[PDB]
């Protein structure tokens, strides 16, 4: 079965991923930030 | 005019000089003066007129513990002389002693 | 020696995958992770935050543990070197973050909550041991003394053991109110724990707190004495008289905090109890009566006395007799008192009355109400 | 190797390099994420950069691993907060914010352009003598070479020399054309343009 | 400056010594100091150390 | 009895040259 | 473990205390507190006075002063504060220095009574007016003196 999502949120500090700032990072819009 | 002789400039700076040299060596009496109380306040505080003023609010060691001299001193100033206060080197001194002082 | 600790870490984690609970990649970054946090432990440098973090980062993959042991063993436990490894890992930080840094007493702190919250994987023994440890480092501070007290007579509550604490707190640290204020705290805790077991026990079927107060005044004045003196005695007399004077307003005030104290404790006699705190003070100490030097709290210590036998009867039982005896007291000082006290006392006096029984009472339907107007139109 | 490191980690807007250099990236983010909280107070904008550049996931960011695509997704989001951080580097919680970016992102090796004409105005600023001197200087701005780990801030003269440049130009012209089109530009960036668009005849 | 604030001061002090109606305004000395401070400014920003012009080697360029 | 440690868990020798 | 000392009177007792090899009621606290109850745990002591009156109070405890023992204390003494690992043992220096004079001043007996300095300072301020109030003075009959 899946992860729950408080264990997917201590997933991402133990194994530092760094994909949901990642994909943050290619969702940036420089029109809605100004 | 009154209000336009410059005689009196001349004579304030003067005065104004000479002024400061007898504050100066009056405050050294009180510093080596009280010293023999409490001699390690010199060190600590510098300036005269707040070397005076701690005398005024405290005229004993003892009063160190109780007295707050948070007007005259910073925190970290005030909180060294009330340290020094009971491990201090000096003697006690007498209430007329102490009038004469203050 | 960073390599020997990061030894014992493999066998751990050989039971990891063996469970199948961490993949070997997953398992690799868990090592990184750790890897730089032992050599910033080992560096110079290191500081007490760096110790706090493993703490916390262990702490975090125990969680991730405990979840992937239900979601994919679907085990509560499951029996191996895992369930107690991260445990065991957590501790081993603490003393040697303690012994590095025996300072932070906030380190120390984490340290005592952290294994007292796991009770069972962590004896009481052990809480013993870094609390002597811990004692031993800091005899001076009070709050570790009544931490330990505290902890003992609630989880344990070895009452024998919680009064040895103080017994030795005391010796070391004579000179805190703080710690003979609680120690009286505590014995009278263990009074009224005591006669209520008594009373359950009927259902079913202190002066010791004194002796505290009358010691814990004379170590005071006498630290209290030794400062403000410094090394030397005062050869004036005149500040002699005035390093009594701050002795007596000084001890005043902690005489006047346990009177509080004993308000909380419905169960003892207060009012004997607080006798005995009166007799005390009518007793001349230092070669000074407060009669004479110190009328104000002469002032106080009557105001007491009179209000002593009226103090803790409800409005609904307020008796008059007692209120009698309470007003016959109050004349009784006035003959003896200059006029200037005699009216600040009539003053407190009349306030106590009205704000106490006359506000909380209703006019038209008790008949002493028209007797308590009249006594303080009378005073 | 661990002079390289030194070398990049000494970096510092707001300390000393020895100080600099016993510091952690954890002990930056955490003094960095309250000021950006302080930024989001005064314009609600920065509280957007929390969710991408000051995040606890960008403590693990590395951009020398990162492919390029990512790293132009990484520069753009640079480049906006430079923007918005263009009228605020007076205002103390900037440079603490900024200080993040340096130290991880490396910004004043890379965005080296984009940092130096958002705050070409502060000249006479400490902020800018600070950020010469940990900045290797782009071949534009080699008139700034001299006021680098200088007692004394660039001149108003050397102002007029550097900012003139055609090359510079056009590229202070995009750099002014992006203001336009984002509605980020201010009266001191209008007015230090203008005084040297008066004295951009040099 | 202390050549340019001393002939400036002359200019103040004679105003204030030898007018017989001066208004108590120092009007003369306070645009004095504009001329000192706008000498002080341009004395300023006049930097010794000659300036480096951005460098512009021809590199050599090979076909491919 | 209260505690706050559980709280606060969570040159003079130089002459003058001529 | 450190146990510091209350207040500047009580450091002249123990500093007299440990003079004469006596044990303090602070160090039977601190020996207490420290010393297991125990075949004998061993106690490196500098002096071999104070040895006995430790053997008094703690029956428990044997003490050593040889060579090895003084090794051990030179050592302790040598680097002083960095030994306390950052614990607040203020400063070694100043303290010794209050605790001398009150150490010496004790025995002598000295008192403030005998204290002279007062009269050297209230002549040397006495002229002092002298020579202000006429300057002064002086000063006050000039600006008065004009007008």
């Amino acid at each position: 079965p899946p992860p729950d999502e408080e264990e997917q949120l201590l997933a991402k500090f133990v194994f530092g991923d760094t994909t949901d700032l990642q994909e943050n990072l290619a969702k940036f819009n420089a029109d809605f930030i100004f | 005019s009154a209000d336009k002789v410059d005689v009196m400039i001349i004579q304030a700076i003067a005065l104004l000089d000479d002024l400061d040299k007898e504050l100066n060596t009056y405050a050294m009496r009180c510093k080596e003066w009280y010293g023999w109380h409490f001699p390690e306040l010199a060190k600590i505080v510098t300036d005269s007129v707040a070397y005076a003023r701690i005398i005024l609010t405290m005229g004993i060691r003892s009063k160190a513990s109780e007295t707050d001299l948070s007007e005259i001193l910073p925190e970290e100033i005030e909180e060294r002389v009330k340290t020094a206060a009971e491990v201090s080197m000096g003697t006690e001194i007498t209430q007329t002693d102490l009038d004469n002082i203050n | 020696k960073t390599r020997y600790y990061l030894e014992q870490c493999i066998p751990e984690m050989d039971d990891l995958v063996e469970k199948g609970l961490f993949t070997k990649n997953e398992v690799s970054l868990i090592m990184k992770k750790r890897t730089d946090f032992e050599h910033r432990l080992n560096s110079r440098g290191s500081s007490i935050n760096d110790y706090i973090k493993y703490i916390n980062y262990e702490s975090n993959v125990n969680k991730l543990r405990a979840k992937r042991c239900k979601r994919i063993l679907q085990v509560k436990k499951t029996n191996s070197l895992s369930d107690w490894s991260i445990q065991q890992r957590i501790g081993f930080i603490y003393q040697r973050g303690t012994n590095k840094f025996p300072q932070d007493l906030k380190f120390w702190a984490m340290y005592l909550n952290y294994m007292k919250a796991r009770g069972n994987q962590t004896s009481y023994k052990k809480i013993h041991n870094i609390y002597n440890q811990l004692l031993k480092l800091h005899p001076t501070n009070v709050d570790i003394w009544i931490s330990c007290a505290k902890y003992e007579y609630e989880v344990h509550a070895n009452f024998k053991s919680c009064r040895n604490i103080f017994q030795n707190g005391l010796r070391f640290n004579p000179d805190v109110p703080k710690l003979w204020y609680e120690y009286v705290k505590f014995e009278l805790n263990f009074i009224t724990k005591l006669i209520n077991r008594r009373k359950v026990m009927g259902l079913i079927n202190g002066d010791i707190a004194l002796t505290i107060f009358d010691v814990c005044m004379k170590t005071l004045g006498k630290h209290y004495i030794n400062k403000h003196k410094g090394y030397y005695a005062i050869s004036d007399s005149k500040m002699n008289i005035e390093l009594n004077k701050e002795t007596l307003n000084y001890l005043f005030s902690e005489s006047l905090r346990y009177i509080k104290l004993f308000d909380e404790f419905l169960d003892l006699e207060r009012d004997y109890l607080i006798n005995h705190v009166l007799q005390f003070w009518k007793n001349d100490m230092y070669d000074l009566s407060l009669r004479k030097d110190l009328p104000e709290l002469y002032l106080k210590t009557v105001m007491i006395d009179i209000t002593l036998n009226i103090r803790y009867m409800p409005v609904e039982k307020l008796d008059i007799d007692q209120l009698q005896l309470s007003v016959k007291k109050y004349f009784a000082y006035i003959s003896k008192l200059d006029s200037a006290s005699v009216k600040s006392l009539k003053n407190e006096y009349r306030s106590y009355l009205q704000d106490n029984y006359l506000k909380k009472m209703n006019a038209e339907d008790d008949p002493r109400y028209k007797i308590l107007d009249l006594i303080i139109s009378k005073l | 190797d661990r002079k390289r490191r030194q070398k990049l980690h000494s970096a510092s807007l707001i300390y000393n390099s020895k100080t600099a250099a016993t510091q952690d990236y954890d002990f930056i983010f955490e003094n960095a994420s309250k000021a950006l909280e302080e930024l989001s107070q005064i314009e609600p904008k920065f509280a957007i950069f929390s969710r991408t550049l000051f995040s606890e996931s960008s403590i693990s960011l590395d951009r020398n691993v990162q492919t390029k695509e990512e790293i132009k997704d990484l520069d753009n989001a640079i480049n906006a907060y430079l923007l918005l951080a263009s009228s605020k580097w007076y205002l103390a919680p900037t440079l603490h914010a900024t200080e993040w970016l340096v130290r991880r992102f490396q910004i004043h090796v890379k965005n080296t352009e984009m940092l130096l004409l958002s705050t070409l105005n502060y000249y006479q600023t400490p902020v800018f003598k600070r950020i010469l001197s940990i900045i290797k200087l782009p071949p534009l701005f080699n008139c700034l070479s001299n006021f680098v780990r200088s007692e004394k801030p660039p001149t108003a003269l050397t102002m007029i020399k550097l900012f003139n440049d055609m090359d510079f130009l056009k590229l202070y012209t995009s750099y002014l054309d992006q203001c336009i089109k984002h509605n980020a530009t201010y009266t001191n960036q209008l007015l230090f343009t203008t005084c040297c668009f008066i004295n951009v005849v040099a | 400056i202390a050549r340019v604030l001393a002939a400036k001061a002359a200019v103040s002090l004679r105003y204030d010594a030898l007018a017989e109606d001066r208004d108590d305004s120092g009007d003369i000395g306070l645009e004095s100091r504009a001329k000192v401070e706008n000498r002080l400014s341009q004395l300023e920003g006049r930097d010794l150390r000659t300036t480096p012009k951005v460098v512009r080697e021809a590199k050599k360029v090979e076909m491919t | 009895l209260e505690t706050g440690f559980d709280a606060l868990a969570n040159d003079w020798f130089t002459l003058p040259k001529p | 473990s450190f146990a510091p000392f209350k207040g500047a009177a009580e450091a002249l007792e123990n500093a007299n205390d440990i003079s004469e090899g006596l044990v303090s009621e602070s160090l039977k606290a601190i020996l207490d507190l420290n010393l297991p109850k125990a075949k004998n745990i061993t106690l490196a002591i500098s002096d071999k006075n104070l040895g006995p009156s430790i053997k008094e109070e703690f029956p428990y405890v044997d003490c050593i002063s040889n060579e090895l023992a003084q090794d051990l204390i030179r050592g302790v003494r040598l680097h002083g504060e960095k030994l306390f690992k950052g614990l607040q043992s203020g400063d070694l220096e100043r303290a010794q220095l209050g605790l001398g004079h009150a150490y010496s001043r004790a025995k002598v007996k000295f008192s403030v009574q005998k204290n002279d300095n007062h009269i050297i300072q209230a002549i040397a301020l006495l002229d002092q007016l002298d020579k202000d109030i006429n300057t002064f003075a002086m000063r006050v009959k000039e600006w008065y003196g004009w007008h």
